[PDB]
């Protein structure tokens, strides 16, 4: 019953495009979508009422090509454009073109975006709005009393730094005026002695710099509402992995003070849309303005769950110019929400490494309680090299923080992703980590908790026994099902009568003796002298298997198995490789000779004769496993050569237009 | 003679697990399937010494009749296995597929994969442009029960794919072109 734009064009790809389209259908607005060539069958294109191609696969030639989008808007008679996040959400030029063609842009004004875009002005505006100061000092610190004056203007704690040098020599934190006077004196002597340069700089310091941000909603009428804070401290490579709302650190007083200051800033710059004011919060709950995001953010859903509000619907209502229907007093914190963005990356390499491939199977755990999934992919989706690796946002909601964290852990164990590597193992380990559960978190959490690197979950003796029992039961179940042939009158089958299965199971370079028996659906397993019972339906085809080991419920996945005895099992979010043999087979295996096994995949060679159409890598470039290195044409089939493993290009031995032959070196990887 | 008399009556399987030279090599050739163990088995009518003496060629036993040679070049062997233990385990697995004789239908065993399961991942597997290839093995894995496929001659004449699988628990033979 509320008039709104009849049709909207969503200029984005991935989960955000789908999220916006769902709201538009909910509000009755017709939708149009823009896709590159590779995204022709993507969920957003299928979801949109109409779709228009805007160009070639590279983003610069497609999403960032405004001209193609502008022609599409004219062609579709698009009333309004929603830019989502990234791409052209903050591009001034696009808004001008929309204004020229009288197309509403769903977002804030260019001046508001530009003002926050400048770091120097943004601080002057923050000071004028009386938000917690974030001063920057271009000049040099002359003496210890000038240091104290500057430290009081910036606000404590402050960091004193040498102008010359690196590695943290001549750096000191000061919490008060006396620590500043000594910190300056000591750092100047250390810098003069170490570098021959006594010049010092003073900047604010943040103990445990938790990243806490306040969502804000603005209207043309000038009314503004603050949404509750969000903690986004957990991050890898400057990219956030886990986000939660509300923060477990903020009390009702601090949170309100942050909300009021964020709205004061939004009013000072006449903001007119949903946005986010980001703060650094220290261990004493002092908070300091970092930046004011002027776009719908990726972590918006956790706020939507606690508030009960649809941010996209509100952005559309504000764009029509309809006044806000809510007052700050109407904005409550209901329950707790946690978001864990899912990526196609190897958690074990670095903390994340881009991985590419076709999703051969994909199943979201929606059936589970308190679970909402924001994705832009489906089974058969091709995670491409050209775009961000985000598979989905996985969000869980609870009445309290514990319930939200538990439903998440359960959701991550129930999430099926096959055909790419993914970060679920890391996400699942963060969510159960005792520091994360206690709320002892900072922007350094991943480096502090995993200094050596991510090695996957570490099993406690009981967990190891449970995993071994489950693997043995699965092996025995497969062996038993192998004997269930249908009736053959000519030759009746004689059931192999076995009461106990004696198995040698190798988990991590250790060999465990297991004795497994079954009765109906109950398997009794003795592992190194410990007795366990495993119960389940033993459906060997379903991707997810639910079992009960001594009354403890577990969800396990069987990723692969071989007649030899190898088996890959996803347990507690980690993939373990076990090797199961019978006792006699294990004994006889001792006479087998260890093979050379030398097979270097670093060198990439031509499989068949042809002509090199193009080469996509140069020496020193980074190549992920499964990433194309070159394309070879023969009988007009455009054969594609893929990198054997993630690495760099030591040397490229091929050039475009060269007639290569079989068994010819093409590239070298480290 | 017995091999020839049994051809098409009862399945015959040969596993070469050691040296095998001279006329003895012909009996496995007459059987339905031949499997080889890597690095410890070989097949050739004449040994390397006679080859050197007659044709003045230098070759080792592995080069002349090794498992790799007969699984990638001559098209004589159907599969190569790492060890005796691995070979025997895979042999049991393979034997599970076959009927006992030509008087019996294809074996049907207990099945858990629903026969009406959808495979949405295939809706976009085939590229529109006829100049780009895909992997038919992915389609085969998607269609068959539990994504289980016992391939025959996986490393020989790779432009075609043949193997054994199960549909609704019933053994089936898969033949497919390989655009890759």
């Amino acid at each position: 019953n509320e008039k709104t734009f009849d049709k909207i064009l969503v200029a984005n790809r991935g989960e955000i495009a789908c999220r916006v389209i769902r709201t538009c259908k909910k509000m009755g607005i017709k939708t149009v979508a823009i896709h590159s060539d590779v995204d022709a069958s993507s969920v957003h294109v299928k979801m949109a009422d109409e779709a228009v191609c805007v160009g070639p696969a590279p983003t610069s030639k497609s999403y960032l090509n405004m001209d193609a989008i502008m022609e599409a808007i004219k062609k579709t008679r698009a009333q309004a454009v929603h830019p989502g996040y990234g791409f052209l959400s903050e591009n001034k030029e696009f808004a001008r073109c929309l204004a020229a063609e009288d197309v509403v842009f769903i977002g804030p004004d260019t001046h508001a975006i530009q003002a926050m875009g400048d770091k120097i002005e943004s601080k002057l505006l923050a000071k004028k709005a009386e938000v917690n100061t974030i001063p920057g000092f271009d000049g040099v610190v002359k003496d210890a009393e000038e240091a104290v004056r500057i430290a009081r203007e910036i606000g404590y704690p402050v960091m004193i730094k040498a102008s010359a040098g690196g590695g943290g020599k001549g750096m000191r934190i000061a919490w008060d005026d006396e620590e500043t006077r000594d910190g300056f004196r000591l750092s100047s002597q250390e810098a003069a002695s170490s570098f021959g340069d006594d010049r010092l700089l003073i900047e604010k310091f943040i103990d445990n710099p938790r990243h806490i941000e306040i969502q804000v909603l603005g209207d043309k009428h000038g009314n503004a509402l603050w949404l509750n804070e969000r903690e986004c401290s957990i991050q890898r490579r400057n990219q956030k992995v886990v986000e939660e709302a509300p923060s477990i650190f903020l009390d009702a007083e601090t949170r309100r003070a942050m909300g009021e200051q964020a709205v004061a800033l939004a009013r000072a710059v006449k903001y007119s849309s949903a946005g986010t004011v980001e703060f650094l919060v220290d261990s004493k709950k002092n908070f300091y303005f970092l930046e004011m995001n002027t776009r719908l953010q990726v972590e918006h859903p956790v706020t939507e769950c606690i508030t009960g509000l649809d941010l996209v619907q509100e952005m559309i209502r504000v764009a029509k110019g309809y006044p806000l229907r809510h007052k700050q007093a109407d904005i409550r914190i209901n329950g707790w929400a946690v978001e864990c963005r899912v990526y196609a990356e190897d958690p074990y390499k670095s903390f994340g490494l881009p991985s590419i491939g076709r999703l051969s199977q994909y199943q979201e755990p929606l059936h589970l309680p308190g679970v909402r999934v924001d994705s832009g992919i489906q089974p058969g989706s091709d995670i491409s090299i050209y775009y961000d690796p985000m598979i989905s946002k996985l969000i869980t909601y609870g009445s309290d923080r514990t319930e939200a964290l538990k439903r998440m852990a359960d959701a991550l164990d129930n999430y099926v992703i096959r055909g790419v590597t993914h970060n679920i193992a890391l996400l699942r380990e963060v969510i159960i980590n005792s520091r994360f559960v206690k709320g002892d978190i900072s922007t350094k959490f991943l480096s502090d908790v995993y200094p050596d690197g991510f090695k996957g979950h570490m099993l406690t003796k009981s967990e190891k026994n449970q995993l071994l029992a489950i693997a043995s039961s699965l092996f025995v179940a497969f062996q038993l099902r192998a004997q269930h042939f249908q009736e053959n009158s000519r030759m009746p089958v004689i059931k192999p009568d076995i009461a106990n299965w004696e198995l040698s199971v190798k988990l991590h370079d250790k060999v465990h003796t297991v004795v497994a028996s079954n009765n109906g659906s109950v398997f009794s397993v003795e592992v190194d002298g410990s007795k366990l019972n495993v119960t389940s339906t033993w459906n060997l085809a379903s991707p997810l298997l639910s079992v009960s080991v001594d009354g403890t419920q577990r969800t396990v996945q069987c990723l692969s198995r071989e007649a030899g005895g190898n088996m890959s099992i996803q347990f507690l979010g980690t993939v373990y490789k076990v090797n199961i043999l019978t006792r006699l087979a294990a004994e006889l295996n001792k006479f087998m000779l260890e093979k050379v096994t030398e097979d270097t995949s670093s060198v990439l060679r031509s499989p068949m004769p042809g002509v090199v159409v193009a080469v996509s890598v140069k020496p020193g470039d980074a190549v992920a496993e499964g990433q194309e290195i070159c394309v070879i044409e023969a009988m007009k089939m455009q054969n594609s050569m893929t990198a054997g493993k993630t690495g760099t290009v030591k040397s490229v031995h091929c050039q475009a237009g060269d007639t290569v032959g079989e068994g010819d070196l093409l590239v070298e990887l480290e | 003679l017995r091999n020839v008399t049994a051809s098409g009556v009862i399945p015959q399987i040969s596993l070469i697990m050691g040296p095998c030279a001279g006329g003895a090599v012909y009996s496995p050739a007459l059987t339905d399937f031949t499997f080889m163990v890597k690095d410890t088995s070989y097949l050739f009518i004449t040994g390397p010494d006679v080859v050197k003496s007659v044709t003045n060629e230098d070759v080792t036993q592995e080069e002349l009749g090794g498992a790799k040679t007969h699984t990638t070049m001559s098209g004589v062997a159907h599969r190569a296995f790492e060890n005796d233990v691995d070979a025997l385990c895979n042999l049991r697995d393979f034997f599970n597929y076959l009927p006992l004789s030509s008087q019996d239908p294809a074996p049907v065993r207990e099945c858990h994969d629903p026969s009406d399961r959808l495979v949405p991942e295939l809706d976009t597997i085939v590229p529109l442009e006829s100049t780009k290839a895909y992997n038919m093995v992915d389609i085969i894995h998607s269609v068959v029960d539990e994504r289980e496929f016992f391939e025959i001659m996986p490393n020989y004449a790779k432009n075609i794919i043949v193997g054994f699988a199960r549909m609704n628990g019933r053994t089936v033979g898969i033949v497919g072109n390989q655009p890759k």
